[PDB]
C-alpha cells in the first residue's frame, strides 16, 4: 500500500503542475487576445475623432 | 521421609539444566518472537507513511 501510494502522489503532483500550466497559458491567452482588441478599438476612436 | 544424598545430586542434575537453557534455548527464542514483532511494527509505519 505504501509502495502504491507514493506511485500515486506523483500523479497528483505531475496533475496539479500540468494543469497549473494550462491555466497560466489560457490566462496568457486572454492577456494576448485583450490587449488585442484594446488596439482594434482604440484606433477606431482614434479615426472617429479625427473624422469629427 | 529420609534425606538422602539424592539431595546433593539433584543439585547436581539441576544447574546444568539451567545453564543448557540461558545459553542454547532462551535467546534464540526470544529472537524468533522479537523480529516478527520488529516485522509487524515497521509494517505499521509503512502503514502510515503510506497516507500521510
Amino acid at each position: 500500500d505504501l509502495d502504491l501510494a507514493k506511485a500515486s502522489a506523483t500523479d497528483q503532483l505531475k496533475k496539479a503542475k500540468a494543469e497549473a500550466q494550462v491555466i497560466i497559458e489560457q490566462a496568457n491567452k486572454r492577456r494576448s487576445q485583450i490587449l488585442d482588441e484594446a488596439k482594434a478599438e482604440a484606433e477606431q476612436e482614434r479615426t472617429k475623432i479625427v473624422a469629427q | 521421609m529420609n534425606l538422602n544424598a539424592t539431595i546433593l545430586g539433584q543439585a547436581i542434575a539441576f544447574v546444568l539444566f539451567v545453564l543448557f537453557a540461558m545459553k542454547y534455548v532462551w535467546p534464540p527464542l526470544m529472537a524468533a518472537i522479537e523480529k516478527r514483532q520488529k516485522e509487524i511494527a515497521d509494517g505499521l509505519a509503512s502503514a502510515e507513511r503510506a497516507h500521510k
